[PDB]
């Protein structure tokens, strides 16, 4: 069972920055994110299948946006049980998933998606974003 | 990239690739029809499908596969099974003949004469296929099409290939429990191709599937479709390393240079657990250790060779799920420590461990039981000398009042090849027996 | 001044898929590239490890190596994996299959010609470029051949630079492949001639140090890569931070390295604490040195009591009393005269950089040319030895476009590392 | 001043109907001929591709040419089409069947008179002509056989005027006609006196850049296209905008022209990155040095190193210091001297213009006369050897109105160029 | 402008005119009364109502398939006249249709041709389909080819003709048909494609997985090979090629004009859905000798001209790929005299599949045109074919009895061997 969303990341803010289409795998097995950069024709990049690995993101500590390196590498070995992650509460339509320091919005879900928020979460209301096909 | 062809000769070769291509589907999310549901999904979408199916312009995936058989009954079988949008019209060679338990009549008389259409399949796979690996061949030697047929096969594909990996998957007959008269003769005559031409041979006898399964898996009547489900089973293991993302991914020829010490030294045994029914699976601590100590104990593998009769060379274990690069370790220790099974002296590694993160997929309704880590074992020892020096006096039994070679004498060999079966297998046991020598 | 990296086989990159994660955490920047450090003085030297863009990112000076497009695929799929240059993951169609013979002559042969297009374009980007840096495994093919391959060609052409590898030598404990007495013997006595330091890693020791060093239940391979990319960090603070006593690799080499083929230094690292012991341990300059000096912190899988110190280097980061690092190493030596070879008075290299690494109150990196290393190289010539005497698993290297004399050859080499560190253990005034 | 160009064949107008895409970005031209652009700098020197009319609207100085009359519909029909005259418009009923001897000599013959009166109108209506310029190919028919004879007039009616030649140079790898050889050795022997300056566009090293540099997957004729007009609008650069080190379009010539045979030059532009890859390269005046001398980034199919450069030249784009923009030219020359040629020490002009392309930071169009120049002509000698001794695919020819003679007196011509540039590539001091 | 003018001579001309103009009907979307509910000028003329007439001649000498096609669904669509039918047929005879009752019939068959090539501004060229083995189609054919040839000059002549296969053949004196045939073709021919039928039906077995196809099957493969050569100059496409375009670069000498064709993918539903038709496999398809049109082994031969029209979403550099692995390919060998021989027109037109027929709708296809000696071999098995029966002279007094004389058998039979010895000197190495 994964839940498949579709997300973009706007790097258009940066120089010489793009609107990069992604999809979302949250792997209920363990709670995992997995992101799949997708590929347009033409689009001069190398090709890399996988975005982001299957881990667990952890949320922000702040709203300032900045991501904390700590967690990831840090001579302190240090493993906290306040470390909240992504969990499948916070995939919503509109949601922005502060990852590693990138505002990536979620526009659309799937239909395995509609029917897991209706079932547990009584998220009935389905209105996706436009914006996250990219063109063929 | 790295794309493998599956071949599958014979009708034991077609089931097994019905149960490996049935398995390889559900494990990949690809229905019946050949398409991928938009609704559905079981993973990521990246492309770990490349390895077995090719993705047509309109999301259709098709297998990379070549069912070749003489006879049209389980061709047409396929074609008409749940399966047959899914596989392709052509890559499927159906003949007008069996081959009839008779090695020379596969190999001389109708063989050559539906040889040149399936290495022209297999090209047309080839062309496709960017990185390829190899060719893994599913076969029986026990039967005629999948001795003789896929003899002339591997001899056409080596010529032509070259040096590309070939790894031959063959339910060799044990002579204690077997169904067919001339297929020991069909054996000894097979030894050829799948000594020189065969890269890495994978043992896979029934009826050590066949106990397997009905005391492990509460089964009391095994059947060749649990027989294919565990070959699928091992077959999925040993390619999920390159299909799936893990701790140790490992492709066919790093861990072949680790199989094979030497050319003609490449017969290989196989084993996998925890391969337990449902009833047992919850009530079972499997954990790594566990596992490894049920892979290696000698009743439980997939070949009746003992290791307690012979010494090991080099064990490969693939581990799948959430094996921890530590658990494997220890057990290796352990193993180490238990003095039921020996190694041979010039080998003190001996052991070549990698570990994928994709747990086993369970089809509906199969033996296995739903299970969140496994291990297979791919491992050559020496203690395979004795199939060999049993299923010789099989032959030599059988040669000696020349029954049965009237047949292969009149469909076109000569029967001089008897006798150098015979004495390239003499020669296989006696170099095992020198490689097991202590030094 | 300015250090380029190279990472070799699956074993190399993915070591430095967190060695990046730690310095980038060092010098404040996120995976975005972009610099959110607290501190002025983190980007003082960041060029030493980044070069900036057009954008203001700051891209590493790292060029990763792997015939596997597998691992490159997994790092960028890495937290970090974003932050390198594309153009630096050069890979090719089919993996070495762990063969040294594959990995060196055949595959990695036609793939070095790209290779060193990539690290001279990086050198010459870099202003003063000072030392290549390398991490690899001998136990592997494409890690051992190719990057062995690799420091061979930079020798030539960068003679008067700093050669520094990482290799992760491993052991029969962990032992996980068999053609892993081949491959090591076949890199060793490559990396004796063309490295200028050749600081060895052992996963065993590693794996030891994660279960009783730091208490942890599962430590997975990403905390084995996290305590060596710490220790990797740490060698080079002084070339990044400012310090009382400063340093650089050179100022190690030369004060670790007497006779030139003794140049195989073991790792080591502290402060290392459970997670439950973080509070309760008193973080002093005299627990840091008594942690260096015992020998289970040591990350090779061999132990300095059956072995004697030739000369040994304490690369002190955070803020401290000088004598207490000075005087404190000199009672190391007046109590542990055993430990430490005659002829040289006051093996310890002492040198203090202020800035602790992020998180701590003092820290230390530990370097040690000890003749124990030694039993490493027996240990593999020994079950080399008893895999050559049969010819097993020779095949596959001779028929590849190798022989058996420059194994002889090998075999040879690395018995004459051997003796010459045995020359210095029982030598008397 | 002014440059009046011209297009021949389907392939020429397609390159030219790019270039004026390229024109028309820089100078802020709408498609509908009004001016659009932001800045006076672009506008004051419109004048010198644009002719203004009574109502305001630009028209380019571009004379269309093709005996095909298909493509023309297409090119009118293209998003900037409209920008053209009807008149300039030339094209006839009947296909020049990819052959030299129609192209020049029946077909386009009798349309070469009316081709050249517009030219002519054009050349009258401009004050100054600074030249006229080309885009062809030598392998087709009406691009190189009526084209040569478009350059033929056209010196002998404007002897001292710069004539551009921009031609195609087919490769095997993209010989996707027959003729090459047969076509490319008719229009060489006409392009040696007929033409000031020479630009050679190899396919397949445009399909290379593609590949390589900048990762296109499916790229098309539009992308080479691009990748062409980019070159040929910064060739002209100086020309419409000022900068710190002005050129004109003879400033090319002059500087590297040393000897009056020696006038088919090298390619080059940079940057050029692909689009993922384009945020981690830090754009600068080094990178585009080195951008400049690499093989796969000059787009004609020939590797420079077996050759040595009679002469180079750069036309910098862009605010840049005046230190590097030849510094870095002293220092590749210094560095390679063998890839130079010993007695012409300073072999690279250098041109700065301020206003750098639309949409990119800083830019440069490399433009050299090299020694290896001449492999081309080798292999296109061989070829036309090889068709020629067994009379082939010449009753075509020879049924227009050719001789015999001429293809022997091409390929005595192309001989002596190719000696003549062999000669200077060992000519000792 | 870019028109051509189709000529259809013979039974065998017939049915294929009706399955090339049944296809470009669909192509074009112009409905059978033909009116669609500037691309098509090149095959049909608008008229002051706005319907669209064929520029096409059917000629024949008897009048079964005219009366077919003037009761068909077609017949609001074609015209009235330019729709020729005699009275009696020419039975296999040559003489027959070249000295006696095509004499009575060829003046209006010129007439037609002039009236529409006054209508036709910029014509290409005349496209003539017929099979030589016939009696209209060689004696008629011929003779048209003469007076087309006398009248318009230098005019491109593109002919489809449907050679003998060399076992399976319908006549006794299609032999001598053909090779009485062979000096015309030969003399008076611009390009010659040959179209033998047993060819097309070994790959029809092979490919369309079809066990009882046809002639209206062979038919509607010649239709798709005819579309995809004239899409060039129908559609806009990357490499636009016209007749003399692609003529310039395949005929090397003036007597080596005789060609072969293939056709890839060709391919039934069932098989096509399933199958990636990148442009390397289309063209290793094309190249396999088993989809070809004409049975001729180029591993017999040397090849010494390819012309591959490309239709689709295929792209320049999948092409120059395939090109690459093609040459590098040693299995076919070229001559050595012709380094590139190499012609690549790509065109942005997907073939369109007619309803009912078997073609599978492609997204991109590939018909290749090769001039090679390795096609010497079905003049080396025709002559021998003929010979055996001029041995004794068999059939022979039908012909001369007609009003052909006897020594224009040892013409005709010198001419085809002087055809044999060319080819084996244009392949017989420098
Ligand atoms: N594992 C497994 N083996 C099978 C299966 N079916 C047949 N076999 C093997 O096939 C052997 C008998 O050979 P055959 O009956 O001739 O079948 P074959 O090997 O395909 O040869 P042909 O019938 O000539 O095509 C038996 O000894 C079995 O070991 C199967 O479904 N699974
Ligand atoms: N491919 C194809 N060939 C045909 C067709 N109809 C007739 N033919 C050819 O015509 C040859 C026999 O010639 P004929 O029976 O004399 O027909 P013809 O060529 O039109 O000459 P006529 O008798 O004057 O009608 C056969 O060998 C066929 O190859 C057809 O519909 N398709
Ligand atoms: N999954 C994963 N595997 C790793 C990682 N780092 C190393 N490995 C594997 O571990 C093996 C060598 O271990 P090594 O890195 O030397 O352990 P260490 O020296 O203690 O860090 C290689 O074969 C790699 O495949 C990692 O970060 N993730
Ligand atoms: N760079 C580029 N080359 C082209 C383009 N179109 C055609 N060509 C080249 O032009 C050659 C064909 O020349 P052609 O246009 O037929 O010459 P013409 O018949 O005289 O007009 C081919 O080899 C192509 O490689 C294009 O749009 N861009
Ligand atoms: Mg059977
Ligand atoms: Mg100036
Ligand atoms: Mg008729």
């Amino acid at each position: 069972k994964v839940l498949r969303c579709d997300c973009t990341w706007d790097d258009t803010t940066n120089l010489y920055g793009t609107k990069h289409f992604l999809t979302l795998y949250y792997f209920l097995s363990d709670g995992s994110i997995a992101f799949v950069e997708k590929d347009v024709q033409n689009s001069g990049r190398d090709p890399f299948p996988k975005f982001l690995s299957r881990q667990r993101i952890a949320k922000p500590t702040s709203a300032s946006g900045k991501f904390d390196s700590s967690s990831l590498g840090s001579v302190t070995f240090k493993e906290d049980a306040n470390t909240v992650y992504y969990t499948a509460e916070d995939i919503r339509i509109g949601n922005v998933l502060n990852l590693y320091g990138r505002q990536v919005k979620i526009h659309d879900y799937n239909q395995y998606t509609r029917d897991y928020m209706a079932e547990k979460f009584g998220i009935t209301a389905y209105a996706p974003i436009p914006g996250a096909t990219p063109p063929p | 990239m790295r794309e493998a062809i599956c071949i599958h000769i014979g009708q034991a070769g077609c089931q097994v690739g019905n149960a490996c291509w049935e398995l390889f589907c559900l494990e990949h999310g690809i229905q019946p029809d050949g398409s991928m549901p938009s609704d559905k999904c079981i993973g990521v979408e990246d492309d770990a499908f490349n390895t077995f199916f090719s993705e047509t312009g309109a999301g259709k995936h098709v297998p990379r596969c070549l069912f070749l058989d003489l006879e049209p009954t389980v061709v047409d079988e396929v074609r008409t099974g749940t399966y047959r949008q899914l596989f392709n019209p052509e890559q499927l060679v159906s003949g007008k003949e069996d081959a009839a338990n008779n090695y020379a009549r596969g190999h001389y008389t109708i063989g050559k004469e539906i040889v040149d259409l399936a290495l022209d399949r297999i090209r047309k796979l080839a062309d496709n296929c960017t990185g390829l690996q190899g060719f893994m061949v599913f076969h029986a030697v026990g039967g005629g099409t999948g001795s003789g047929l896929g003899a002339l096969l591997l001899e056409r594909l080596s010529v032509d290939y070259g040096k590309k990996s070939k790894l031959g998957y063959t339910v060799y007959p044990s002579p204690q429990v077997s169904t067919a008269v001339v297929e020991p003769y069909n054996c000894v005559l097979s030894t050829h191709s799948l000594l020189e031409h065969t890269d890495v041979a994978t043992m896979l006898d029934n009826e050590a599937i066949y106990d397997l399964t009905r005391r492990s898996l509460d089964i009391e009547r095994p059947s060749y479709t649990n027989v294919n489900r565990l070959i699928g089973q091992v077959v999925s293991s040993l390619t999920a390393s390159l299909r799936f993302d893990g701790a140790l991914n490992v492709d066919l020829t790093e861990f072949q240079t680790n199989l094979v010490p030497y050319p003609r030294i490449h017969f290989v045994l196989t084993s996998y657990a925890p391969v337990v029914s449902a009833e047992k699976a919850y009530h079972e601590q499997l954990s790594v250790a566990d596992i490894t100590n049920s892979v290696f104990e000698p009743a439980g593998m997939l070949t009746k060779c003992d290791p307690r009769h012979g010494k090991y060379m080099s064990c490969c274990l693939m581990y799948r799920g959430d094996v921890v690069p530590k658990d494997v370790n220890a057990a290796i220790a352990t193993i180490k420590t238990k003095r039921t099974i020996q190694f041979v002296d010039w080998c003190p590694t001996g052991f070549k461990c990698g570990i994928n993160y994709q747990p086993p997929t369970v089809v509906p309704g199969g033996d296995l039981a739903k299970v969140q880590r496994a291990v297979c074992m791919i491992a050559n020892s020496t203690a395979i000398a004795e199939v060999f020096a049993r299923i010789d006096h099989k032959f030599d039994l059988m040669y000696s009042k020349r029954a049965f070679v009237h047949w292969y004498v009149g469909e076109g060999m000569e029967e001089g090849e008897f006798s150098e079966a015979r004495e390239d297998l003499a020669a296989l046991e006696k170099d095992y027996e020198e490689v097991g020598a202590e030094s | 001044r300015e250090i380029v990296s190279c990472q070799a086989g699956q074993c190399g990159n993915q070591i430095g898929s967190k060695f990046w994660e730690v310095i980038s955490d060092e010098h404040g920047v996120d995976p975005t590239g972009t610099y959110q450090g607290d501190s002025d003085l983190q980007l003082e030297r960041i060029n030493v490890y980044f070069d900036e863009s057009s954008g203001g990112r700051y891209v590493p000076r790292a060029v990763l190596m792997d015939l596997e497009p597998g691992t490159m695929d997994s790092v960028r799929a890495g937290p970090y994996g974003q932050l390198f240059r594309p153009d630096n993951f050069i890979f090719g169609q089919s993996g070495a299959g762990n063969n040294w013979a594959k990995g060196h002559y055949t595959e990695g042969a036609e793939l070095i010609d790209s290779v060193l297009d990539v690290c001279r374009k990086e050198a010459e980007s870099c202003d003063c470029l000072q030392g290549f840096q390398l991490s690899h495994s001998l136990g592997g093919g494409t890690g051992s051949g190719m990057g062995t391959l690799l420091i061979s060609k930079l020798r030539e052409e960068y003679p008067d630079r700093i050669m520094m590898t990482f290799s992760v030598i491993p052991s029969p404990r962990v032992s996980d492949t068999v053609v892993e007495p081949y491959n090591t013997t076949l890199s060793v006595h490559q990396l004796v001639e063309n490295s200028d330091e050749s600081m060895c890693i052992d996963n065993e020791a590693l794996y030891d140090i994660c279960f009783r060093t730091l208490k942890l239940t599962t430590p997975t391979f990403g905390d084995l890569n996290h305590l060596v990319a710490a220790v990797m960090s740490g060698v080079t603070c002084c070339l990044r931070f400012p310090g009382q006593l400063n340093s650089d690799l050179r100022k190690l080499a030369v004060n670790l390295v007497p006779f030139p083929r003794l140049h195989f230094f073991m790792m080591g690292f502290a402060p290392l604490t459970s997670r439950g012991s973080q509070q309760y341990r008193g973080l002093s300059v005299a627990e840091l040195t008594q942690q260096m000096f015992d020998a289970k912190n040591m990350m090779q899988a061999a132990d300095p009591r059956h072995g004697r110190y030739l000369t040994a280097s304490a690369l002190f980061r955070g803020r401290m009393s000088t004598k207490e690092v000075d005087e404190q190493m000199l009672n190391v030596q007046n109590k542990n005269s055993s430990y430490f070879i005659e002829w040289i008075p006051n093996n310890i290299k002492s040198s203090i950089c202020d800035i602790p690494p992020k998180g701590l109150k003092m820290s230390v990196t530990f370097i040690g040319n000890n003749t124990c290393i030694q039993e490493m190289f027996r240990r593999v010539g020994e079950q080399f030895t008893g895999m050559f005497r049969r010819k097993a698993f020779l095949h596959w290297y001779t028929g590849e476009g190798m022989d058996e004399m420059e194994f002889t050859e090998a075999e040879s080499n690395m018995n004459d590392l051997v003796s010459e560190y045995q020359q210095y253990q029982d030598a008397t005034v």
